[PDB]
RNA sequence: AAGUGAACAGAAUUAAACAGUUACGAAA
RNA sequence: ACGGAAACUUUCGUAACUGUUUAAUUCUGUUCACUUAUUC
């Protein structure tokens, strides 16, 4: 009937990216696009809103039969994954995410480490004249991992497709991991890669049939 | 705590000051990166960061003549003995911005 | 007969959510998504009113042999829980909720804090365009405490169905934690988790045999 | 107080303001979290904030030139010393919401 | 005074008004929240609240093309330094009624 | 020792903005 | 050594029972830290 499907995974990060935080708001280093981090802590954890509208995106490109023009319309089978602004039938999305944090802190300071984010430096050439704007950046950590959580539930009806919405998620994931996260990651930044992807049952009302 | 830094740091010599802000990028570093961390776990844990800030203000002081005619008036290995607790470490993480906001207020 | 069973907890916020206050009526920072707060200090608190609201939702998709049409019109037997303003036999349902305050203020200081509410930055694509339209959110702090008390009571001849009312409660309760709460909650905002789940008597009538 | 502000802050140079009201954000994000908290409690409690407000109209005003020329005709740093106790900040605080409104009024 | 109002707030420009009675409870919060409380105290004693409502007309009035074309048809700036009485102030706040009443007669 | 001043646009928008079961009860 | 004397429109009873200011949403589109240089 109406079950809670748990697809935990750690996103591991075989490259460090950037994502640019509230501009213009931070506390002693507001430099070079200060990243958003934690309210409390000093753990730089990633937004949630970077997943959905970027996992849309490289699925709204090839699951479709008619170039989309703006949000909440493209084609019908993805719909009512994420959402839908104009149809009366649903409004709800299936797919709740998680602001996913850093628990690889448990053993990162056994490796010798100094801090949580560095400045890069990176500036331009305007190719007619020599160094022009010498700017800069600030990447994360490499090598790190997210304990991500994906809150999956049907709603009753929504019963006689159940394994045909598996394959989309699966590929969904894969694919992601093939393309920068993030933001600005043209230079080779992004580029996750989602590590022990298993499935669960916290509520128990349907069976396990997906594991890897 | 700031209103006397701000004729102390103009009290100088000649104008046009060389030291620019591309030679202060690595010790303005790990002041900014200790005031956010100090704040979640206890003092006595960071242990390798406290004594490694002392030495950025010794073996980079003699490097250059630009360098240990600043620490020698704002006061800086003064303020490193007499830190101890997590509340007193927030007050000095606070000083070290007048440094760079007078800095630039004159010039650059 | 007549108790007042009080079912005190904690809800620990593990991601920070967006709650939509009274927009054009606070001060100049009307923009940016105003938060509602205390009408008298600068606390945060939490409305009431959206989680009888939503803890309703939810228990009316599960426990119940009919599609709600309306609402106060949904099965019977959680109908008496929360209310039913077209019914003739009862009126006033058997659970009471409480504008729970942050309560986190005797520690949160100690840490050193900027303010009680950041403010997030967010956009969009339009699928034809880089960024378009760059819009602003406002959110909360992470791992907040609030003292939630559960007004319970029984009208003396309801008392054959005491144990059965027990187990509605907690299953409301155990699946909210797995459903973003307040709003904008579809990007990974929500999903509380309530903490120290226990109960007491205030008035002193009914013996105490449930706690988790 | 309010008269004042209409005359002085359109009284500038070239037209066509290239500053709009987003990129001033940081230092006008404290002012306005300052006036409902120092309502709540003492003045003399807060003294980590008091501090580190000033810096704000400093480190910003080397980085703009469409800062510096603000300052120095509204007077904002001269206010910044006057204040000590908790209804007179209660005065500057409404007089920043004078720079704000009355600056988009003639064009953004 | 309301006779007037019937003809100023007529004639515009294109129907079909896109600005309703919604968008509009910002700036017209404050005005029936001041004639129910001058009447109780005297009117040297709130000093706040009038420099404040003065803000209201100003930052509202850049953002919405719906707003500026009422303030300068309606003179609401101009009242605002003629007042200076709390008998004065008390006619202010019955000529912002008629300008609402005669709004949603024609449309909403 | 050696000119180092992150540059340039949009500054929150398009739905919906009181829906209904209904009114001096038993004395002079 | 008065159409005046003698007299509670009084007791009665929450403007009440149901309700997520939210649905849709990558702060990033372009970007070598550098031109010049025999540890003899």
């Amino acid at each position: 009937t109406f079950a809670k499907i748990k697809f935990s995974a750690q996103i591991r990060l075989e490259t460090g990216l950037h994502i640019g935080g509230s501009d213009a708001f931070a506390a002693i280093g507001a430099i070079a696009s200060p990243v958003i981090k934690d309210p409390i802590t000093n753990i730089p954890i990633i937004p949630g809103s970077s997943l959905k509208g970027k996992m849309r995106t490289l699925l709204a490109k090839v699951y479709n039969e008619k170039v989309a023009e703006k949000p909440s319309d493209d084609s019908d089978i993805l719909s009512r994954l994420f959402g839908n602004s104009k149809d009366k039938r649903f409004k709800m999305g299936r797919l709740i995410f998680r602001d996913a944090f850093l628990s690889n802190a448990d053993e990162l300071d056994s490796l010798g480490v100094r801090s949580y984010t560095e400045v890069k430096f990176e500036n331009t050439i305007d190719r007619i004249t020599a160094e022009a704007n010498p700017r800069q950046i600030e990447r994360a950590i490499r090598n790190s991992t997210f304990d991500f959580e994906l809150i999956y539930e049907i709603t009753d009806e929504n019963e006689n497709q159940v394994e045909e919405d598996f394959k989309v998620i699966r590929d969904g994931l894969k694919l992601l991991e093939l393309d920068y996260l993030g933001g600005s990651g043209s230079r080779g930044y992004g580029k996750v890669a989602f590590e022990k992807l298993k499935a669960t049952t916290v509520f128990g009302n349907y069976d396990v049939k997906t594991l890897n | 705590k700031a209103e006397r830094a701000i004729s102390l740091l103009e009290k100088d010599n000649k104008g046009n000051y060389l030291l620019t802000t591309s030679q202060i990028r690595k010790l303005l570093s790990l002041c900014s990166s200790l005031y956010d961390r100090s704040k979640e776990r206890k003092f006595d844990e960071l242990i390798n960061d406290v004594s490694y800030l002392r030495v950025q203000f010794v073996y980079q002081a003699g490097r250059e003549i630009a360098v240990k005619d600043l620490i020698e008036k704002a006061q800086i290995l003064e303020a490193l003995k007499e830190i101890k607790d997590r509340e007193t470490l927030q007050r000095f993480c606070r000083y070290m911005e007048a440094l760079v906001a007078y800095f630039k207020f004159y010039g650059g």
